[PDB]
RNA sequence: UUGACCUCAAAUCAGGUAGGAGUACCCGCUGAACUUAAGCAUAUCAAUAAGCGGAGGAAAAGAAACCAACCGGGAUUGCCUUAGUAACGGCGAGUGAAGCGGCAAAAGCUCAAAUUUGAAAUCUGGUACCUUCGGUGCCCGAGUUGUAAUUUGGAGAGGG
RNA sequence: GUUCUUUGUAAAGUGCCUUCGAAGAGUCGAGUUGUUUGGGAAUGCAGCUCUAAGUGGGUGGUAAAUUCCAUCUAAAGCUAA
RNA sequence: UUGACAUUGUGAAG
């Protein structure tokens, strides 16, 4: 009951207590966020969207 | 120690700065085209004059000396890496564009808002 | 630019005005601390070739070595073997001095990551150098899409695996006929060259 | 520059329809530009010689060019490098006091 | 007097980060002798063991300052082969690669160096709210001793 | 497969004319010493000394001078199987 | 231990 109530406290907040925070591993929360991972600069996402792989088959 | 040494020409003629009567009437000058503030740029970009400002930045004002486009040009004599400004009397003086040594970096900033 | 003056300036090194830098540099680092933090890059223009930015998250170190030969650390100078094995004096150390900097800034600055270095000075007793470090934690690095590489673990400590420019270079990592012995690691190249290969239908 | 079509000779090997590929950019790489010439001579008059240029402009005017050219080696590497250097010395002496 | 700048400090200042373990395999440093030569010092054992530093699920290498001398090939890695060959060696004992050829797997790329100059267009942090691996507004700060857009040699850029 | 948002006087590709086309320095390279390599007038690496060029520079497995040719683009960086 | 080069600059005379 008492660490539920600090989590209403702290819903919202950008920081919270270490002890509320996920656990997982070290690593794990050193690695970078999904949002990090895929940034890509304005020249590259040009090329991407200009020249994405396309879908073909040896037919006709 | 920069003193008790022989000091080669191109560095000393750095010790040269314009005199506190003209240094006045130049900054004099120089403070009626200050950049516009970023509050000025809010209400203008919320059709235009064209306007007319100090020009600042390594960078651009040396290829403005390059093109014969700057009229009159301020030189810092405090420049710690003084490569960066060492080379700009004799290029002015290459591209006939007067220079004066002015003293302060500091005050230099104070103008465009840096 | 300016950034061009630089680079052609630099190269006349013992021209009067660079002779006259160079005295008084060098006095000024010799004063401070082997290893302290830099306020700034003294060639801005050097460092910008080699990748530095200057915004939040590089940080520039200037590092003092002392110069000469690898004496051989042995008690009174036995060696205990054959005489092939006896010289003391005359060794060379396998790394160059630039990588002995990087080196011992990265162990001062472990929470950051080595990126390049370059000379700046040096005297009959020390080289100088100054190391360019980027911050892998900050912010700006990491949502940074031509910088957040660096953020990646398989990156953590570069220059003690000699990874940076100066380590490939040590380590021999060229193509061409003249680096056969290092082209893909040397002692990987020497365990394929010395190991017995054996098939199920034996060739 | 015609093959001869048989396996000996000066121009030995198969005779082909020729094709002329275009122009690498890469093959230019050590072309002075207009902006590389303008920075490099205004550098020259800042920094002025070196030590050893200026003796090697003394040796021109005392003991010859060919002297100058086995002192340019030593200092130098190559000889090849030798021949350069004192090409360059002899332009600065016609543009510094003869002219 | 007062207010900046530069450089250098302090704080149980706000938020973070490094150490140790494991170490089969991986990237470096350092580095022997027993042994073989029917003795032995160069050599060999060996660029090995021991010692030290640093990673990952693989590491490292990698889009040529390559190989070639052909009617040319075309990033890297591995297998078959080249080959116990060219070569090294008290030319003794011994040592010893590489190009081509077949195959497995295939993938490409970006910074520095250009004036946005009719407008630093860029970014950390704080705070309020919200659809909370983040978003928006606002306010300080970083930054012109150069942060974005644009261009990496296969090109490419400014005008028509 | 279906469904909510028009992103945008945004972005990218392609023809022709003209003017240009910035490309990394105590680094390449050289001497010497040590180590290492099958690399042999010296394969790579390192210390010290010297220290470049821009139709340049590196390489072309015998040192050197002279004349050609061929081939790449170093001294900055990332990347699955 | 001895010599050479680097650290290594400034002024005059024999
Ligand atoms: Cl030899
Ligand atoms: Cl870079
Ligand atoms: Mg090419
Ligand atoms: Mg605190
Ligand atoms: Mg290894
Ligand atoms: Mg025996
Ligand atoms: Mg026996
Ligand atoms: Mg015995
Ligand atoms: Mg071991
Ligand atoms: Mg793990
Ligand atoms: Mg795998
Ligand atoms: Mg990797
Ligand atoms: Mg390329
Ligand atoms: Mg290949
Ligand atoms: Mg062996
Ligand atoms: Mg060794
Ligand atoms: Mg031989
Ligand atoms: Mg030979
Ligand atoms: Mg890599």
């Amino acid at each position: 009951q008492q660490r539920e109530a600090v989590r209403q406290l702290y819903k919202g907040k950008k920081y919270q207590p270490k002890d509320l925070r996920a656990k997982k591993t070290r690593a794990l929360r050193r690695a970078l966020t999904k949002f990090e991972a895929s940034q890509v600069t304005e020249k590259q996402r040009k090329k991407q969207i200009a020249f994405p792989q396309r879908k073909y088959a040896i037919k006709a | 120690l920069s003193i008790r040494l022989k000091v080669p020409p191109t560095i000393a003629q750095f010790q040269y700065t314009l005199d506190r009567n003209t240094a006045a009437e130049t900054f004099k000058l120089f403070n009626k085209y200050r950049p516009e503030t970023a509050a000025e740029k809010k209400e203008r970009l919320t059709a235009s004059p064209k306007p007319y400002a100090v020009k600042y930045g390594l960078n651009h004002v040396v290829a403005l000396i390059e093109n014969k486009k700057a009229k009159l040009v301020l030189i810092a004599n405090d420049v710690d890496p003084i490569e960066l400004v060492v080379f700009l009397p004799a290029l002015c003086k290459k591209m006939g564009v007067p220079y004066a040594i002015v003293k302060g970096k500091a005050r230099l900033g104070t103008l465009v808002n840096q | 630019g300016a950034y061009k003056y630089l680079e052609e300036l630099q190269r006349k090194k013992q021209s009067d005005v660079l002779r006259f830098l160079q005295r008084v540099r060098v006095w000024e680092y010799r004063q401070k601390n082997v290893i302290h933090r830099a306020a700034r890059p003294t060639r801005p223009d050097k460092a910008r070739r080699l990748g530095y930015k200057a915004k939040q998250g590089f940080v520039i170190y200037r590092v003092r070595v002392r110069r000469g030969n690898r004496k051989r650390p042995v008690p009174k100078g036995a060696t205990y073997g054959k005489p092939t094995n006896q010289g003391v004096n005359e060794l060379k150390y396998q790394r160059s001095l630039r990588a002995t900097a990087e080196e011992r800034v990265g162990r001062r600055a472990a929470n950051l990551r080595v990126l390049n270095s370059y000379w700046v000075n040096q005297d009959s007793t020390y080289k100088y150098f100054e190391v360019i470090l980027v911050d892998p934690q900050h912010k700006a690095i990491r949502r940074d899409a031509r910088y957040n590489w660096i953020c990646d673990p398989v990156h953590k400590h570069r220059e003690a695996r000699g990874l940076t420019a100066t380590g490939k270079k040590s380590r021999g990592i060229n193509k061409g006929h003249k680096f056969n012995n290092t082209k893909a690691g040397r002692r990987k190249t020497w365990k394929r060259q010395n190991t017995l290969s054996l098939w199920r239908y034996r060739k | 520059t015609v093959k001869t079509g048989i396996a000996i000779g000066l121009n030995k090997g198969k005779k082909v329809t020729s094709m002329t590929p275009a122009p690498k950019i890469s093959y230019k790489k050590g072309a002075a530009s207009n902006r590389t010439k303008f920075v490099r001579s205004l550098v020259r008059e800042i920094a002025g010689l070196s030590p050893y240029e200026r003796r090697l402009i003394d040796l021109i005017r005392n003991s010859g060019e060919k002297r100058a050219r086995k002192v340019a080696k030593k200092r130098l590497g190559s000889f090849t490098r030798a021949k350069a250097k004192v090409e360059e010395m002899n332009n600065i002496i016609a543009a510094s006091r003869r002219h």
